[PDB]
Parts: C-alpha cells; structure tokens; sequence
C-alpha cells in the first residue's frame, strides 16, 4: 500500500527531528475529519477499522 | 505464481536516514565545561 511507502519515506524525512510523535499526532486528525466526511456516524465500526489501520 | 496471484513468499523494505544536527550549551561561574576543558583553556590561552 502507499501507506507503507509513506511510512518509511516520512520516517526518513522525519528522523532528523527528535519529537516526531506529536507531528504524526496532529497529522492524524485531518484524516479523522475527512473520514467523518465520507462516512456517517452510524458506521462507527468502520471508523474504528480505519482508526486502527492508520 | 505468488506474484501472478498477488501472493508473496516474504518481502522487506524501509527508508534510510538523513543528517540530524545537535549541539551542547555552556554555563557561567558554575559552568558547563569540564576540568578537561579548563586544562585545555590554560594551554590555548598561553598559546594564543
């Protein structure tokens, strides 16, 4: 998946730093909101699988 | 057959590293240097 290539490549582009965790933390939320956009609030389980996968 | 059927027999890949830059800091009086650096200070002072 492109997600793994992005994981390795941004690990390279991010390791220079010393606090990548929060950067990724904020990076998560736009995905949260986009997902709220594409799918309803009765689909919380698929929301949870996308949570877990990302 | 695995590659033709989207299967695999195991694979691996990652990404490399790039330059990271770090340093130290000083202190006055009760200072951040060492006795090592103080002995060095004598030497370079007399040298200069």
């Amino acid at each position: 998946s492109p997600s793994f290539t992005e994981d390795i490549t941004l690990s390279a582009v991010m390791l220079q730093e010393e606090d990548p965790g929060e950067a990724a933390t904020m990076s998560m939320y736009p995905d949260f909101l986009k997902s709220f956009l594409e799918h309803p609030s009765s689909a919380v389980f698929e929301l949870i699988e996308q949570y877990e996968a990302t | 057959h695995t590659l033709l059927a989207s299967g695999e027999d195991a694979l691996d890949f990652t990404q490399e590293s790039e330059t990271s830059y770090i340093s130290e800091s000083g202190a006055p009086g009760r200072s951040s240097l060492d006795n090592v650096e103080m002995a060095y200070a004598r030497q370079m002072y007399m040298y200069n």
